[PDB]
RNA sequence: UCUUUGCUCCACACAAUAUAGAUGGAUACGAAUAAGGCGUCCUUGUGGCGUCGCUGAACCAUAGCAGGCUAGCAACGGUGCACUUGGCGGAAAGGCCUUGGGUGCUUGCUGGCGAAUUGCAAUGUCAUUUUGCGUGGGGAUAAAUCAUUUGUAUACGACUUAG
């Protein structure tokens, strides 16, 4: 759905052999807390010997963007399973928030690679804080001085089905 | 990847005048006038300084952008052909049978007539396009010269005259007879 | 909204116009489509010519006189597109197709009348630029329509007369707009502008 | 004046139906000028009349009437559901019907 | 399974349906393309087939073995009394075809031609064109404006002519009437030619000349209901065929479970309208001449 | 004579471009393009009208001929200052586009008595105009 | 037209007949859409300048007993009905424009009289399609089929001929 970012912190269940375990943490892009906690265990099962029965969750917290109105350039590192095998990707996305970037990334991957949410892993999302570290021309194109461009061929949507004059595509 | 701006420049010499409404181009120069229709291309034109015209595509892909430099070349060739002109020299090639090339006027249409190609009794007729001028070159043996403003018309006339003289039912590696374009240039070379 | 609606088919996509028209007819609206020779189809000319040849190949084998009839004019190509969107084997469908007329060109009375368009069926609004399209008159005369020229001649005549009408109408509305502007700067005009007119 | 109309014009479109089964006890009405349910809400509870003519005069009139009422909105494009005392004949698909402005809540 | 041995279709499918012609006079379904430069002339003529006979002539065909040598050839004779021009009618183009707008007639129609508008002439007041003829006698009012209408319109013009059947030995007494297109120029000149030739006669010498190629359009000899053998040229089945040998044996496969239109079936033979092209004229002969 | 090329200028998407919002919670308010994010969306801010600073697709907005000076990334206070400096809203109200919007709103807000008054006044104006269209 | 006064067109008088469905107006350029409309100017063009669009949410019409009876003021306009002049229109033109006067209305403005009881709503009846019977005013005075006959035709019908 529309995504949100969640800080999820988890902990192997305490014992007498070892109380106070090491309190692992993850950032999860998800539409709600149930899916956030599901994915937390999905990944922590891949990294460590733990599962939802032998562990617990100490805190789940929503992370909002600190600057939701600055236009950021993000780099995203992705693992995705194709039909033949598994691959890695670096994609640059110019957007205003991490969640918007991740939405756009899932859509671009669904479109250009027929990869699904179950097939995609997010490794990290990182704000490129210096221009000229960008390396994708489709983002570098909008980083030009005093940029300006038109929108040719405007289409005005009609409330009616009959129009009594020929329309115009001026703008 | 949807380039948001791609431009190409068109330099305009001294005596030429370029008039571009919607996408109908008209070039007027010393050697005559030419006009073209580019309503199939979706580009925009912009006059800069009365000797420079920019051609732009906005939010275009690989093909839409590839057509921009094509437009640039087409208008450049109209200008080149109305200032200098275009001249295609063709040579006749034969081993045994002399090819007899003449010009005739059937109903005032100015056809080219090729006779005795490989002993053929067929008389092969190529129509001359309007805007093309034919000269059988003295100072060279068996050479014809097609000159005009429109490179399209000139080169298509040359291709017609070169393809009407194709050999059938033989090995063309041995039977090389024909009429072949030797040179493509201008009437005012190195002005 | 109007008793009968005259649609100028120029610039329209066949299937989209047909789906608009069929629904309008079934909802009770009388329609007359003119200038069906200038209807547009998406896809290149060869691509649509092959599609029509494929449909032309289809015929009742033991007797071709009772098979899918292949109507070659653009008006009937449109009608074919449209009664496939209408349930024409019912009395309701028959009544709806009786609420419809299709013409090549703009013949009499509908030439002295107002024509409208359907924006959600217009090519310039619906197709991306660069996407090729074919013209129905060209397709029709390619597949056997004989009257592509006479409609052109008659339409040139129609356009001459229509321009001579529009000149007069223009010149008259100028007198009108000048008289109205002079009648402005008035108590009545100001009291009307206060109320939005 | 020239206009004496105190009703909104409408068209009887169809019956409540699935792909393959209809319900004549509910009819669908298209109201002119309405293109969304938020604007079609003005017409709920209003009286509807299908006025038709016959050759026989019954009680002083060759004009007979079916009375119904608007019940609820149908869809997203301003079509409404209507219920008549006796259902509509189904030859009236595409026929004109009158939506009156009473009972008014203005 | 597949036909053991190949053979062609018996008959021509573009000459179907092999039915009786709608009339005894075949109609011209195409006239020569008009050049609006040459004088005004008829593109066709009406005559009656008399018979065939034998001709001798010296052949001029350089390359043949019979060059400058006598050959014997069969010719057919068509009695062509001069036709009589009574009327014209103008056709204008429409997106649904050529359409006639007006038909102007002559003032005086002869009996043999107004017999064409009756099925029982012996009992009639004969009452034909008796008001159209009074449409004349006021100078040109109801006629000249019709002709001017044809001038203002009518991209195509055709003259109505009839035969002088009484000049033939036929005992029919009823003239054949036909539309014949004019292929001069200047539709005004076409219709003026017609108006001048109203009530007047046109001879075959003004239309056809010697060594000219022409087409003959006629309804062909009738032979009634005929079997598939002579109607289509199919093979006779062998002698020991039960229930007839003068038949087609298989009239179709099991599927399509139908008799196909392309299968030879018994029916009408003859009385079809036929156009036969490229018949050279060997003589145009006059009757004011022994 | 010399070369002539019909320019065909049309409404560049640029910082400082004033856009009318077409659909949404604003739905008729003005804003200024403050930054460009992609070919299809821009960051806007319309503080004088109450439009919060937000990213928006260009189908939700209509561009106007108006344009004022802004550095890209400009914050809401800077936009509010430069907007009043450049006098945007009065330049908009002076346009026939805005006058037509206001005509529409007024005609909608009219009542029945006012609708009677305008037809009376229109008949008067018609009398005068059709008297005028008989002497010239 | 003397199958015993028939046929047709028009007028209005009454009956029947139905309605795929009026209930202010189907309000006329053409072409392009990576371009146009409108104004204006000039040296008349692929011209310059200005303006418009971002929908018809428009334009026009619209007040009066389902739209009454009257008086006046101001302008010489608007609109309807029947006549009348001259044109244009053939793609299915059967319509568009125009001249002259006559007549009626005029809500452009100011007034007077009337409405009630359909009883708190009941489409609350106003349209066009055809047909028929009547009156009164014009207009015109045939064919086909059977039977007979013909054979350019033909199973029979049909076709082609004649009387
Ligand atoms: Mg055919
Ligand atoms: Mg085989
Ligand atoms: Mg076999
Ligand atoms: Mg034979
Ligand atoms: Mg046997």
């Amino acid at each position: 759905a529309h995504f949100k970012e969640y800080q999820v912190i988890g902990r192997r269940l305490p014992t007498e052999s070892v109380p106070e375990p090491k309190l692992f943490r993850m950032r999860i892009f998800a539409s709600n807390e149930v899916i956030a906690k599901s994915r937390y265990w999905y990944f922590l099962q891949k990294l460590h010997k733990v599962k939802k029965a032998s562990g617990e969750i100490v805190s789940i917290n929503q992370i909002n963007e600190a600057h939701p109105t600055k236009v950021k350039n993000f780099g995203v590192w992705v693992r995705y399973d194709s039909r033949s095998g598994t691959h890695n990707m670096y994609k640059e996305i110019r957007d205003v928030s991490r969640v918007a970037a991740v939405e756009t990334l899932y859509q671009d991957m669904a479109a250009r690679h027929r990869a699904r949410f179950r097939s995609i892993h997010i490794l990290k999302v990182a704000e490129i804080e210096k221009t000229a570290d960008v390396k994708r021309q489709y983002v570098k194109q909008f980083l030009t001085k005093d940029l300006k461009f038109p929108l040719p061929h405007r289409v005005q949507k009609s409330t009616k089905t009959f129009s009594y004059k020929r329309p115009s595509t001026f703008y | 990847m949807k380039y948001i701006q791609t431009e190409q420049q068109i330099e305009v010499p001294e005596g030429v005048t370029v008039s571009i409404k919607s996408r109908i181009v008209k070039v007027v120069g010393p050697r005559g006038t030419l006009t073209k229709n580019l309503k199939h291309i979706d580009v925009t034109f912009t006059k800069v300084n009365n000797q420079l015209i920019k051609v732009a595509v906005h939010n275009g892909g690989r093909k839409h952008v590839a057509a921009l430099r094509t437009v640039k070349s087409l208008v450049d060739n109209m200008i080149t052909g109305v200032t200098k002109g275009y001249k295609y020299k063709m040579r006749y090639v034969y081993a045994h049978f002399p090819i007899n090339v003449n010009i005739v006027e059937k109903d005032g249409a100015k056809f080219i007539e090729v006779r005795n190609f490989l002993g053929d009794k067929k008389i092969r007729n190529v129509p001359v396009r309007d805007g093309v001028t034919i000269e059988f070159s003295t100072n060279v043996k068996d050479e014809i010269v097609l000159s005009g403003n429109s490179v399209e018309d000139v080169s298509q006339n040359a291709a017609d005259l070169q393809q009407i003289c194709r050999v059938r039912n033989k090995d063309i590696r041995k039977f090389l007879d024909g009429i072949y374009v030797s040179h493509k240039g201008f009437i005012t070379e190195d002005l | 909204v109007e008793p009968v609606v005259v649609i100028d088919g120029k610039g329209h996509l066949v299937g989209r116009l047909a789906s608009v028209v069929a629904k309008q007819l079934l909802n009770g609206q009388k329609i007359v489509v003119v200038r069906a020779e200038e209807l547009n189809i998406s896809g290149e000319f060869f691509r649509n010519k092959l599609k029509y040849h494929d449909f032309l190949r289809k015929a009742t084998a033991f007797n071709k006189t009772r098979g899918p009839f292949h109507f070659r004019a653009p008006s009937r190509i449109f009608y074919k597109a449209l009664r496939g969107m209408v349930s024409h084997k019912t009395a309701r469908g028959k009544a709806a197709l009786e609420r419809l007329k299709v013409f090549e060109g703009i013949p009499p009375p509908y030439d002295k009348k107002k024509r409208v368009v359907v924006p959600q069926a217009l090519r310039v609004l619906r197709l991306k630029p660069g996407r090729k399209y074919t013209t129905l008159g060209k397709l029709s005369t390619s597949v056997g329509w004989k009257y592509e020229d006479v409609v052109a001649k008659l339409e040139a005549k129609r356009k001459v007369s229509s321009a001579e009408y529009y000149a007069k109408k223009r010149a008259f509305t100028k007198k009108v707009a000048s008289a109205n502007a002079t009648a402005a700067e008035s108590d009545v005009a100001k009291q009307l502008a206060a109320l939005g007119y | 004046a020239e206009s004496h109309r105190l009703y909104v014009k409408g068209k009887h479109l169809s019956y409540q139906r699935s792909k393959r089964v209809n319900n004549p006890n509910v009819s669908l009405i298209k109201i002119e000028g309405v293109a969304t349910p938020q604007d079609a809400q003005f017409y709920l509870g209003k009286r509807i009349a299908y006025v038709y003519r016959a050759s026989k005069e019954v009680r002083g009139s060759k004009i007979r009437v079916m009375w119904g009422k608007v019940t609820r909105t149908h869809g997203n494009s301003g079509v409404v559901r209507a219920t008549f005392r006796n259902n509509l004949p189904a030859k009236t698909f595409g026929a004109s019907v009158r939506i009156f402005l009473y009972p008014s809540n203005i | 399974s597949h036909r053991k041995y190949e053979a062609p279709r018996h008959g021509h499918l573009g000459f179907l349906p092999r039915k009786r012609a709608a009339s005894i006079r075949a109609r011209v379904k195409a006239f020569p393309k008009d050049d609006r430069s040459k004088p005004v002339a008829l593109t066709s003529f009406l005559g009656y087939k008399a018979g065939m006979t034998t001709i001798v002539r010296d052949l001029d065909r350089p390359g043949s073995k019979f060059h400058k040598r006598e050959v014997v050839e069969a010719v057919t004779v068509v009695d062509t009394p001069p036709v009589v021009v009574v009327g014209v009618v103008g056709y204008v183009e429409t997106p649904r075809g050529l359409r006639s707008l007006t038909t102007v007639w002559a003032e005086h129609l002869s009996d043999e031609v107004k017999r064409r508008f009756y099925k029982n002439w012996y009992k009639s007041k004969k009452k034909a064109f008796t008001k159209y003829s009074a449409k004349y006698a006021q100078d040109g009012a109801g006629i000249e404006r019709e002709l001017a209408r044809i001038k203002k319109y009518a991209s195509v013009v055709r003259v109505l002519v009839h035969t002088q059947i009484r000049k033939t030995p036929l005992a029919q007494k009823k003239a054949h009437l036909a539309e014949i297109q004019l292929n001069g120029g200047s539709i005004s000149e076409k219709v003026d030619w017609a108006r001048e030739h109203f009530e007047k006669t046109v001879a075959v010498d003004s239309v056809f000349e010697q060594n000219e190629m022409i087409d003959a359009i006629a309804v062909t000899k009738g032979h009634g209901f005929e079997g598939v053998t002579h109607r289509w040229g199919t093979k006779k089945l062998p002698r020991k065929t039960h229930r007839g040998l003068r038949k087609v044996a298989c009239i179709g496969a099991w599927h399509p479970a139908h008799v196909m239109w392309s299968v030879a079936r018994a029916g009408q033979r003859g009385y079809h309208s036929r156009t036969s092209i490229n018949h050279k004229i060997y003589r145009v002969g006059k009757g004011d001449d022994e | 004579t010399d070369s002539i090329v019909k320019a065909s200028n049309w409404r560049l998407v640029e910082v400082g471009r004033v856009v009318l919002i077409k659909k949404g919670q604003s739905a008729g308010k003005l804003a200024a393009i403050v930054e460009i994010i992609d070919q299809k969306k821009v960051l806007i801010d319309g503080p004088k009208a109450g439009v919060p600073r937000q990213a928006i697709n260009l189908g939700q907005v209509v561009l106007t001929p108006l344009t004022f000076a802004l550095p890209r990334g400009a914050r809401t206070a800077t936009v509010s200052k430069k907007w009043a400096a450049a006098a945007v809203c009065e330049k908009w109200a002076a346009s026939s586009w805005a006058k037509k919007i206001a005509q529409r709103e007024r005609r909608a807000a009219l009542t029945d008595f006012e609708r009677f008054q305008v037809m009376v006044l229109r008949k008067q104006k018609r009398y005068t105009v059709k008297k005028a269209l008989a002497k010239a």
